[PDB]
RNA sequence: AAGCGAAUGAUUAGAGGUUCCGGGGUCACCUUGACCUAUUCUCAAACUUUAAAUAUGUAAGAAGUCCUUGUUAC
RNA sequence: GAAAUCUCCAGUAGAACAAAAGGGUAAAAGCCCCCUUGAUUUUGAUUUUCAGUGUGAAUACAAACCAUGAAAGUGUGGCC
RNA sequence: GGUUGCGGCCAUAUCUACCAGAAAGCACCGUUUCCCGUCCGAUCAACUGUAGUUAAGCUGGUAAGAGCCUGACCGAGUAGUGUAGUGGGUGACCAUACGCGAAACUCAGGUGCUGCAAUCU
């Protein structure tokens, strides 16, 4: 066929939407750093609601993105939380897919006291070679309709990979 | 109270034409303006530095000064019972070459050509522009063109 | 009490009575407002041209 | 506070003054219903069309529009049935009329400053009409022409100015005359759209035209 | 998705060269504009473009009709002067900047003076005007859309032009080896970059580390069997040659343009005329409505 | 003036298309809560693509055109 | 969860630009970041209000000294 | 004639779907010691044109395609309008005379051209 058109991981984004800020976020920051090997960034709330205890610039969430083999290894190391078995949904109309989990500290690293226990959201970014064409500074362009990723294309890659299956309901 | 600000009643004068918004096409910055050139001021609303007053929109005048990014234009303004010499310091994108001037130039070159040609042969070349003279006589034949008659139409409401 | 506030009636008829005249421009218009760097040199150009002409004119 | 006579607002003396974000406290129109009768009829059911057309340039109050609407509808419905016709009010009262309210009590000169600050408050709505502009349109079958004539010649009494009833040559509310409409509808060029019809365009994507007017292309292959 | 007619009707397309993304028109305004008291003097631009596997340098002056080129140096022309591989590295970008710089100086007849730097120690030295002589030719670096960064190839071509006797305005904030703890550019480090010093040590490091990468990459160096310590010699052999004959000898240009036009013509698609378009719609209507 | 099957604001009517951000009737069940698509009627001083008539600026030369070389610290 | 954070797609601007409205703006005049103080000096010229007076505001410069940028340039307060 | 770098006019160039592309280039693409930047070499910076690919970008073709452009003795001399009348009409407004003259609509065609330089079976 064509080795270039082959579908591949682009990045995995790993966010925790927290109500508050403080030592909880310090611990939640340094659980992500030890998870992915790189520090996350604290995304800030752009609006106040008085119902979530959120102010602007409060840094009420931490998310990190990982790409490459480290992203590769972390992906299956989260899907085995639910055993490489997923939903017909969670697959976007673009191909990007994601799931959610609730623990990492004693999952794949050595536990220590004063770490906290946090839930968090996986999200997989999934595209094909030629993704600089939409991101390069000069001659920035758009991927073609034949090159666009879609739901039924990532699920097939999800079948050929991880020996996984969909729709466990 | 009544407002007579610098940009009153310019809601449309300082528009940008439909699908002509955004950056100014660069040839205006590459035009060359010499003192004495006759230019006309179509204000461009995209850039607001060195803007002409709304009176000078569509006004034509000679260029008296040429500056780093601007030109000095002399416009004549009717102030009561007489005209005044107004001197404007306008950015180069608010002005453009009047093409009325160059049309006169091309005729001037033509007249010199017609004179130099008239030197050898063809005296009385009539350099003067004649007004549109009434058409001279002619013969209108009727082949394939027998005049078809025409009568006023009856009135129908049509609606 | 109240009266007319503003009126342009007869203003144009008045303006033309003594005519509307152009400012009757001149050869060599005034060099005021033109760039000081340009004028600072135009002097020296005229100074040289006069000295050259006088040298030619003996 | 009572309504002023319509003679005071008959003529188009002012520029259009609609409800807008300048004009927030306008009263609602008295006419709310513009289509009456069997308004879901296909266009083939009602070939005849008769119009009530203004011959003057004036303003028709919303109350006049409502009152004539009631009059025409009641007469036609009683004579030929509710579903034998489709009556459409073509004109909409967007022009806001303004009123300067004068106190009519003794000693009013003390409480009211006459013409100072006389910008009238919004009073009602009117429709600006021009010469030759259609006021009402009625589509029905050729049968009930006299009945709708009387219904339309009974709505006129409720309209200021002089209006005329003219039967139209166009098929229903379409823009095209009877014979060439029949030309198209015979050649499958016409599709019903509830109260009006869609016409086949000689322009556009051939697949969409084919999907939407299959009968035309079938008749072309026969 | 399936944009409304209204949107595509009110759509103002940008300039064509912004639609394709190649030209930044916000900067080009303030590059090609001229002090209006300099009526017709061209404002020459040093356009340096870094495509994959080639470098483009060209002195460009803007006219009403468009842009005219004085002399263009590319990096597929260095092989004439000794540099064979690495036609994109920092040192090669310096080489092609020197190439265009000397090319213009010999084009405009200023080559006899404005030798730039004879010995090249890689220091920040502008071309000072020679007294009682024509001023140095002044060109402005139009990088394009390339991001400015400390120690980049696009500023390598700047330093090559500055060393070529051509007066490019610049400072050391972008030259490799710039210090943040002081206002002192590192002379040795930048001289290394002129002569492949950032490449030679990498070559040697991979030589003494492994062999697969030293073979998969750098095989061109291994194909002609040259050392990383020999990079300075071949680069100096380039620099001296460019100073000698920058006259821009073109290629042989075989298979002349008549054949070039004919060959490309036979393979490029043609736009169907009106009648055959009507034929392909009158047939299409019968095929898509043929009892379908 | 024209125009809203063009933007913004309004507006009348019918037609065709649903997510677990509610079927209100059998857990995905024929099942009325929408918006979108295509039409349709009527509009706008503080809406507009387009756009008059009238009124309006300049030019129609000897203080100009062309050829040659002279000054400048620009 | 309608609405907390993230990702992708469509997005001619339907946002933001301190505050009224109107105009202007898309590798920006918007958002985020780095560096600063030109929101400086000497006066003059000019446009608007106009008596072609003032005040106010603004425009282009010159001579300086600076800022910033890699530079072109931009900057004599706030996009107008 | 194709391509690239810089462009001019800035949709006849845009948009949507499909398809094609011989060589050359472009691009995607390959790797993190140094320059450099981010949370992430994705962007950006550096390095080799080396493993390849036209999949995509890009170029060109197709669409009774939308859009855009031009034209029409197409609407329509229509609406509107300047001037005039001791013209009409209670008026609102209308017609006439001398002039100017649309817009939507209908239809037809078209769907980038070009400048500099370099390069290409």
């Amino acid at each position: 066929q064509n080795p270039m058109r082959d579908l591949k991981i682009e990045k995995l984004v790993l966010n925790i939407s927290v109500g508050e800020s403080g030592d909880r976020l310090t611990r939640a920051s340094k659980v992500l750093e030890q998870l992915s090997g790189q520090t996350p960034v604290q995304s800030k709330a752009r609006y106040t609601v008085r119902t979530f205890g959120i102010r602007r610039n409060e840094k009420i969430a931490v998310h990190v993105t990982v790409r490459g083999p480290k992203a590769e290894e972390i992906l299956e190391r989260g899907l085995k939380v639910k055993e490489y078995q997923l939903r017909d949904r969670n697959f976007s109309a673009t191909g990007n897919f994601g799931f959610g989990i609730d623990e990492h500290i004693d999952l794949g690293i050595k536990y220590d006291p004063s770490i906290g226990i946090f839930g968090m959201d996986f999200y997989v970014v999934m595209n094909r070679p030629g993704a600089r064409v939409t991101r390069r500074k000069r001659c920035k362009g758009t991927v073609g309709n034949s090159h666009k990723t879609t739901k039924e294309d990532t699920v097939s890659w999800f079948k050929q990979k991880y020996d996984a299956d969909v729709l466990d309901k | 109270g009544k407002s007579h600000g610098y940009r009153s009643r310019t809601r449309y004068m300082f528009q940008r034409d439909f699908r002509k918004h955004g950056a100014v096409h660069l040839s205006t910055y590459l035009k060359v303006y010499k003192v004495g050139d006759i230019v006309d001021i179509k204000a461009n609303g995209s850039i607001q530095k060195g803007m002409p007053h709304k009176f000078y929109q569509g006004k034509t005048g000679v260029v008296y000064n040429v500056t780093k990014s601007s030109v000095g234009v002399i416009i004549n303004k009717m102030v009561g019972n007489r005209y005044l010499e107004k001197r404007l310091n306008l950015r180069v994108e608010h002005i453009k070459h009047s093409k009325c001037r160059q049309e006169f130039l091309e005729r001037v070159k033509a007249n010199a050509a017609k004179r130099a040609e008239a030197k050898a042969q063809g005296v009385a070349v009539q350099l003067k522009r004649q007004p549109a003279q009434p058409r001279e006589s002619r013969i209108v034949s009727t082949e394939g063109n027998v005049p078809q008659t025409l009568a006023p139409v009856p009135y129908e409401t049509f609606i | 009490a109240k009266s007319k506030n503003h009126t342009a009636h007869n203003q144009t008829r008045k303006a033309h009575r003594n005519g509307i005249k152009k400012p009757k421009t001149y050869k060599y218009p005034s060099l005021k407002g033109v760039d000081p760097k340009f004028r600072r040199n135009h002097k020296h150009a005229l100074h040289g041209t006069a000295k050259a002409l006088a040298a030619a004119k003996k | 506070m009572a309504r002023r006579p319509a003679r005071c607002y008959r003529y188009q003396k002012n520029k259009p003054y609609p409800k807008s974000r300048y004009n927030r406290a306008v009263p609602d129109s008295k006419i709310r219903i513009y289509d009456l009768g069997k308004k879901k009829a296909t266009v083939d059911e009602f070939p005849l069309c008769v119009h009530l057309v203004s011959n003057e340039l004036e303003q028709l109050s919303s109350e006049a529009l409502e009152a004539a609407r009631i009059c025409a509808n009641k007469y036609i419905t009683k004579t030929v049935g509710r579903d034998a016709f489709h009556l459409r009010v073509r004109v909409h009262p967007f022009h806001v009329l303004r009123i300067n309210k004068m106190l009519s009590c003794a000693g009013a000169d003390r409480l009211q400053q006459g013409m100072r600050g006389a910008w009238g408050k919004p009073h009602g709505l009117a429709a600006r009409v021009d010469i030759g502009q259609i006021i009402f349109s009625v589509r029905c079958k050729d049968v009930n022409k006299p009945v709708v004539i009387e219904g339309l010649r009974r709505a006129r009494y409720k309209f200021p100015g002089q209006q005329k009833i003219i039967l139209s040559k166009k098929w229903g509310f379409t823009n095209l005359d009877r014979p060439e409409y029949i030309k198209k509808r015979d050649a499958g060029e016409i599709k019903d759209d509830g109260a009006f019809v869609k016409f086949l365009s000689k322009k556009g994507s051939l697949e969409k035209n084919y999907n939407e007017f299959p009968e035309y292309f079938q008749n072309l292959s026969a | 998705d399936a944009k409304s007619s209204a949107y595509s009707s009110r759509f103002q397309t940008p300039f064509r060269r912004r639609r394709e993304g190649k030209t930044d028109y916000y900067q080009r305004k303030r590059l090609v504009t001229q002090h209006k008291a300099k009526y017709n003097t061209p404002k020459y631009r040093l356009v340096v473009r870094f495509t994959n596997k080639d470098i483009i340098c060209q002195i460009i002056s803007s006219t009403i009709t468009g842009d005219v080129v004085l002399a263009a140096a590319y990096s597929h022309e260095l092989p004439r002067y000794g540099i064979t591989h690495g036609l994109t590295n920092w040192a090669a970008a310096y080489a092609t900047g020197l190439l265009i710089a000397r090319r213009t100086l010999q084009k405009l007849g200023l080559d006899e003076t404005y030798k730039g730097v004879e010995e090249v120690e890689g220091e920040y030295e502008l071309t000072e005007a020679v007294e009682d002589g024509p001023r140095p030719f002044k060109v402005f670096l139009d990088i394009g859309l390339q991001r400015t960064t400390t120690g980049a190839r696009v500023f390598g071509a700047l330093k090559g032009a500055s060393d070529g006797g051509l007066y490019v305005p610049h400072s050391e904030n972008r030259f490799p080896g710039w210090d943040f703890e002081t206002e002192e550019i590192d002379p040795e480090l930048l001289r290394s970059y002129i002569f492949g010093g950032h490449v030679s040590q990498y070559m040697e490091e991979l030589a003494d580390d492994d062999e697969e990468r030293f073979s998969e990459l750098f095989k061109g160096y291994l194909a002609d069997d040259i050392d990383a310590d020999s990079l300075e010699d071949i680069y100096t052999s380039a620099h001296e040659a460019i100073r000698a004959d920058p006259a821009f000898k073109p290629t042989e240009k075989k298979f002349t343009k008549e054949q070039y036009a004919a060959e490309s013509k036979k393979y490029r698609q043609t736009k169907l005329s009106k009648e055959e378009r009507a034929a392909r719609v009158a047939a299409k209507i019968a095929a898509l409505a043929g009892q379908q």
